[PDB]
């Protein structure tokens, strides 16, 4: 039924134009009453409203963005956009588009996933995936933890799954942390000690800003 | 002018 | 325009209990005799989810235990009994006049019985060593509460620095936390020392949980 997908650049040099695109899908920009909004949330902060463009073209901007912003749509493609001129680090945030029934309801009922945007002069560098296999220890109760080390990539984010989504339980995936403009991340899966080594366990990491996708099977040591 | 519809009042 | 003031900024409530978040608006958010302010919930790395709209009305799916109250300038979300899943930030928003505005968020973290950490230590993968680098990794999984201290003792010596720490957010099924430490060494550095160890010290056991290996 409705889908919204934000797309934009992972990274952008300071003092350049951020331009995002929100792609409504399976519902039209112009059905009456809906207004289409942009909301951004700077990391570890609150949602902040940026502006809306209502189904029939009325636009409205948060003062703060007003004079460095331009919200336009494209009625034929069924997508809308926003341009943020002369970005700085305070533009680094997660950007969301959502939908509002402005006549009967007043609230944001559909929201896209949100892309992330990092304003930085750094280079997007792809990730090294290293398997974490228990250094030499079987008969370790009935469970084994194994993990993946995803070291040195930039900008955020990374997806990492285990056995392509099939291992859903036991997984932990820890926030990326910085090592002077480079990220390291890690994920673990605990599994009963019979499917590892016997069955295959693989972490799958994808780091879309560089279109790196690597699978890594955790073999014993 | 407040409330619903506010936006496309016109 | 209206400034939306949520309070408390954060709070810890135990399972089965009641939490009361409140959101105050600098001016009335009312028109057509309805209060046009809504509450949202945002589990981490999830878009906000509507919970309650137009001050009292519950959105489909949101369980019984969410109660939207108040009017004009005074509004109260009440979750009782709190459970697992509600470990999240809650925002209230007005959308009665331009620009619409959000509260600052209230983080609900919530209380369970103190669990102790399953720690796991993993040596370098050969791949990294090949590339001249060596990261030793210790997973201190599934505990409550979050305050936990890790000590990286290589050959008797706490290697003070060269270490990285990340903690999950609270789990939305068992309410725990988990964290990972990455001690990162030069190949050779690692290549000149037979033991490495992480010592988790934490409320549940007075005795630091030690785990180690031969280089």
């Amino acid at each position: 039924q409705v889908k919204l997908q934000e797309s934009g650049p992972a990274v952008i040099k300071p003092s350049q134009s951020l331009s995002l695109t929100c792609i409504v899908s399976g519902f039209s920009i112009t059905r009456t009453n809906y207004c289409w909004h942009w909301i951004r949330q700077a990391p570890g902060k609150g949602l902040e409203w940026m502006g809306r463009i209502c189904y029939e073209g009325s636009i409205y901007y948060s003062p703060s963005i007003k004079s460095r912003s331009t919200i336009s749509r494209d009625t034929s493609l069924n997508k809308f956009f926003i341009q943020l001129i002369s970005v700085t680090n305070e533009d680094t945030a997660m950007y969301y588009c959502s939908r509002e029934n402005h006549m009967y309801e007043t609230y944001f009922d559909v929201w896209g996933q949100g892309t992330t945007v990092t304003v930085s002069s750094a280079k997007t560098t792809p990730p090294s995936v290293y398997p974490l296999a228990p250094g030499s220890a079987a008969q370790t109760n009935s469970m084994v933890t194994l993990g993946c080390l995803v070291k040195g990539y930039f900008p955020e984010p990374v997806t990492v799954t285990w056995n392509s989504g099939s291992l859903s339980s036991g997984v932990h995936t820890f926030p990326a942390v910085l090592q002077s403009d480079l990220y390291t991340l890690s994920s673990s899966v605990t599994v009963p000690s019979s499917p590892r080594p016997s069955e295959t366990v693989t972490c799958n990491v994808a780091h879309p800003a560089s279109s790196t996708k690597v699978d890594k099977k955790i073999v014993p040591r | 002018h407040i409330g619903p519809g506010r936006a496309f009042y016109t | 325009d209206i400034v939306m003031t949520q309070s408390p900024a954060s709070l810890v409530v135990s399972l089965g209990q009641r939490a009361t978040i409140s959101c105050r608006a600098s001016e009335s958010v009312d028109s057509y005799g309805k209060s046009f302010m809504h509450w949202y919930q945002q589990k981490p790395g999830q878009p906000p989810k509507v919970l309650i709209y137009i001050a009292s009305n519950l959105e489909s799916g949101v369980p019984a235990r969410f109660s939207g109250s108040g009017s004009r300038t005074d509004f109260t979300l009440t979750i009782d009994p709190v459970e697992a899943d509600d470990a999240a930030t809650y925002y209230c928003q007005q959308n009665n006049e331009d620009p619409p505005t959000f509260g600052a968020g209230t983080k609900l973290e919530m209380r369970r019985a103190d669990a102790a950490p399953t720690v796991s230590i993993f040596p370098p993968s050969s791949e990294q060593l090949t590339s001249g680098g060596a990261s030793v990794v210790c997973f201190l999984n599934n505990f409550y509460p979050k305050d936990i201290n890790v000590k990286w003792k290589i050959d008797g010596s706490e290697r003070q620095n060269g270490v990285l720490n990340s903690w999950t957010d609270q789990d939305s099924k068992d309410s725990t936390y988990s964290m990972s430490s990455t001690l990162t060494l030069t190949k050779d550095e690692y290549e000149r020392h037979n033991s490495y160890t992480c010592e988790a010290t934490h409320k549940t056991s007075t005795s630091p949980i030690v785990k180690s290996f031969n280089r």
